[PDB]
């Protein structure tokens, strides 16, 4: 179980970090 | 300056599009690498355990 969520939480960054740049373009 | 003005802003918007084009296309391409890697990284195990 505790193994399970960690991937999503870590991936959240990889998911989240996307939002960083493309918005910043404009 | 209606015509040429908006035309230039469309030009620049296009430019923004192409930078997006890169980032996405080669982000997919770069992900392909580890996409491959994990396969054979399991595969030598798959071959030798049996």
């Amino acid at each position: 179980l505790i193994q399970a969520e960690e991937r999503e939480v870590s991936a959240r960054l990889a998911a989240a970090e996307t939002a960083l740049g493309e918005s910043d373009a404009r | 300056a209606t015509a040429i003005e908006r035309a230039d802003q469309l030009a620049k918007s296009a430019v923004a599009q192409e930078k997006a084009l890169k980032r996405a296309e080669e982000r997919a391409q770069q992900l392909r690498a580890r996409l491959d890697a994990m396969q054979e990284a399991q595969d030598q195990v798959r071959r030798d355990h049996e």
